[PDB]
């Protein structure tokens, strides 16, 4: 694992990327890791926004599946031809596999301008490729293919420079700190988990736990934000609110469409709460806690000036655990025994009197009735 | 990033 440490780059609030190369010879582009689909897709054509792209005409190795793909996410959509082509990943397992790749044609507001990737892995389940669930994701193609264990892990590390980890087939040890707790995934299309409770500085938001899983939570390291279900989301805001006693703020910094700024230096985080999530644990009645700081969900945006976007935001289709929670942790997806484990993680950012954590156990009845049931 | 499901 070593030869995969620091595997990851991006710009802060663009998003973490992998080196791969498809194609003979190889390709080389960067690709964005996302726990939230299962499409492996890549920039096929010049667009204002790629500095290079994928030229099928040039592999030999490519295959055309004659097909067409769309898919469109929470943010952005394209649409392409499906294909498959030789990958590797250089910073990774040393292999190649055959895998199904779409050739994006098309896009909207998908990607970033100044982000220096030029693709998405999909990482979830088979249930949610598209055009359907016989589109073989890549990392179902790499398990079969070779013999790296059914696991991945990410660390990754926050702020204009970001970067971090990709375990590919195992976990490791140096990305962090205390110990692992595990999480069931609930169900696998997404990497869909169960929160059973929430607190802010430690005040229970005291909701009905279902509420907080409407219509189901995922880790997606490919969203940025915290994203919460409507209701939940007006819940912590005035929790949050409340706790940030000695300061008011307009409305519109809540809605993530004001920055707030301060001094270089002098940023002063006491002001805000932490914020806990209680996850289902692997036995009855026990749960765990990760906390994150308001380094993590407040956001630094890019003089003299720090300036801050609030990163905790609504959702109309559940809770996105994304780069705002993931950032604080070592994030496990065991997928060989179906559990999302979570430890502190080595390289999160902190302060000298609060820092990110995962504790347990806890205990909490009933928490399979947290789950919202379609 | 997947919508719909």
């Amino acid at each position: 694992f070593v030869e995969m440490v620091d595997n990851l780059r991006g710009k802060s609030g663009q998003g973490y990327y992998v080196e791969m190369t498809v194609g003979s010879p190889p390709q080389t582009l960067n690709i964005l890791v996302d726990t939230g689909s299962s499409n492996f897709a890549v920039g096929a054509a010049p667009h204002p926004f790629l500095h290079r792209y994928y030229q099928r005409q040039l592999s030999s190795t490519y295959r055309d599946l004659r097909k067409g793909v769309y898919v469109p996410y929470t943010q952005g959509a394209w649409a392409g031809e499906l294909g498959t082509d030789l990958v590797s990943i250089p910073h990774g397992p040393n292999v190649t596999v055959r895998a199904n790749i779409a050739a994006i044609t098309e896009s909207d507001k998908f990607f970033i301008n100044g982000s220096n990737w030029e693709g998405i892995l999909g990482l979830a389940y088979a249930e949610i490729a598209r055009p359907d669930d016989s589109l073989e994701p890549f990392f179902d193609s790499l398990v079969k293919q070779t013999h790296v264990p059914n696991l991945f892990s990410l660390q990754l590390c926050g702020a204009a420079s970001v970067g971090g980890s990709m375990i590919i087939g195992g976990i490791d040890h140096s990305l962090y700190t205390g110990s692992l707790w595990y999480t069931p995934i609930r169900r696998e299309w997404y990497y869909e988990v169960i929160i059973v409770r929430v607190e802010i500085n430690g005040q229970d938001l005291k909701m009905d736990c279902k509420e907080y899983n409407y219509d189901k939570s995922i880790v997606d390291s490919g969203t940025t934000n915290l994203r919460l279900p409507k209701k939940v989301f007006e819940a912590a805001v005035k929790s949050i609110k409340a706790a940030s006693s000695t300061e008011k703020f307009p409305d519109g910094f809540w809605l993530g469409e004001q920055l707030v700024c301060w001094q270089a230096g002098t940023t002063p985080w006491n002001i805000f709460p932490v914020i806990s999530l209680y996850l289902m644990g692997e036995v009855t009645n026990q749960s765990f806690r990760i906390t994150i700081l308001p380094q993590q969900y407040l956001r630094p945006v890019e003089s003299q000036d720090d300036c801050y976007k609030f990163a905790i935001s609504q959702s109309s289709t559940g809770t996105v655990m994304g780069a705002v929670i993931m950032e604080g942790f070592y994030v496990v997806f065991d997928r060989a025994r179906k559990r999302i484990g979570f430890a502190v993680s080595a390289c999160h950012v902190h302060d000298e009197f609060r820092t990110a954590a995962v504790e347990g156990p806890f205990v909490t009845l009933d928490m399979e009735d947290c789950g919202y049931n379609i | 990033f997947l919508a719909x499901p």
